[PDB]
Parts: C-alpha cells; sequence; structure tokens
C-alpha cells in the first residue's frame, strides 16, 4: 500500500520475516523434543503430543 | 510454554530490526516498529483463542478431558498479548540502548561472526528460490493437490 506491487512485495515480505520464522521454529523444536525423548511416569501420553 | 515462549521472541526481533536497518532512537523504536505490530498481535489472539474455544464446548466425559486443556492455553494467550503490548515496548525501551559501534558481524568477539553471514547467505538464496518458485507457479501449485490426496 505504499510503494510495490504484488510479485515484489510478496519477496521483500518474506526476507524480512525469515529470521522470525527460524528463531520461533528452533526454539519450539528444542523446548518440545524433552517430553518426546523422555521415559517414566506418564510418558506414553507425553509421546502422544510431543 | 511454547506458544508462550513464541510471542516474547516475535517482538524484540521487531524492536532490533529498526534498529539495525535505520539505526534508530531505542525509545521511538517501539513505536515506530509496533504501530503496525499492535494490529497484527491482538488479531492473532482472536485466532488462537478460537482454535481452543469450541474444543472445550463438548460433553460427557471426553468434555472434562477437552476443558482443562483448552482453558490452560487461553488463560496463557490471552494475557500474553496484553503483555507483549503494555510491558515489552517499555522495556525495550529503558533497560536496553544499544548502540553499536564499527562491528557488523564481521570481529564479533572470538571468530563466530560467521554464523550471521551464513544466515544472509541462505536468505540471498531464499530470495533467489522464491523468485524460481514464482518462475512458472504451475508445478508448484499442483504439487499441492497431489499433497492433500495425503490428507
Amino acid at each position: 500500500e505504499q510503494g510495490k506491487g504484488i510479485v515484489e512485495a510478496a519477496i521483500e515480505a518474506c526476507r524480512m520475516r525469515l529470521r522470525p520464522i527460524v528463531m520461533t521454529s528452533l526454539a519450539f523444536i528444542l523446548g518440545v523434543v524433552p517430553l518426546a525423548i523422555s521415559t517414566g511416569a506418564g510418558s506414553g501420553s507425553q509421546h502422544a503430543i510431543g | 510454554i511454547g506458544l508462550l515462549v513464541d510471542d516474547a521472541i516475535v517482538v524484540v526481533e521487531n524492536v532490533e530490526r529498526v534498529m539495525a536497518e535505520e539505526g534508530l532512537s531505542p525509545r521511538e523504536a517501539a513505536r515506530k516498529s509496533m504501530g503496525q505490530i499492535q494490529g497484527a498481535l491482538v488479531g492473532i489472539a482472536m485466532v488462537l483463542s478460537a482454535v481452543f474455544l469450541p474444543m472445550a464446548f463438548f460433553g460427557g466425559s471426553t468434555g472434562v478431558i477437552y476443558r482443562q486443556f483448552s482453558i490452560t492455553i487461553v488463560s496463557a494467550m490471552a494475557l500474553s498479548v496484553i503483555v507483549a503490548l503494555i510491558l515489552t515496548p517499555a522495556l525495550c525501551a529503558t533497560m536496553l540502548k544499544p548502540i553499536e559501534k564499527g562491528d557488523h558481524g564481521e570481529h564479533k568477539g572470538g571468530f563466530f561472526g560467521w554464523f550471521n553471514r551464513m544466515f544472509l547467505s541462505t536468505t540471498h538464496g531464499y530470495e533467489r528460490g522464491v523468485a524460481s518458485i514464482l518462475k512458472h507457479r504451475a508445478p508448484y501449485l499442483l504439487i499441492y493437490v497431489v499433497i492433500v490426496a495425503g490428507m
């Protein structure tokens, strides 16, 4: 809505926003791998979501 | 906790982005950046609460299971947008006033300034990647239909 069109805008948008996607991706993966690897009490229900 | 630390990291990158691309004042950086992010961040609340609200409407024995799941999510995500709109715009402007001099990841302290350059090479390859997606645009849309046959 300022100075660009359609095809050119979506390229610079993902060029701007590639860093927060890989920011949240590695954090969300490494936060939920412990309940996907761990064994013990209730782990059979943790492995159904992790 | 995963979606609760998602929005704790999507809001500091947007305020350091204007410090990196423009060198703007770190007090007014929050008003410059989050003037167009406050709408998006309050709009993700009513979709991230709507993906959990009707599942807590069921009855029987599965209703007691499905409630206290979705309630424990919506209580986390309902106030996290409020604290993301109130607290961290002040805290990025008060307990963070960085002014970097000289280096841009070249020296960086030690030799670990190659990782951000590798990140720059991957996004420089990624813009060419999405340009090659937008080259013909027919096979990358026709592979979507053979994906949803999996569904």
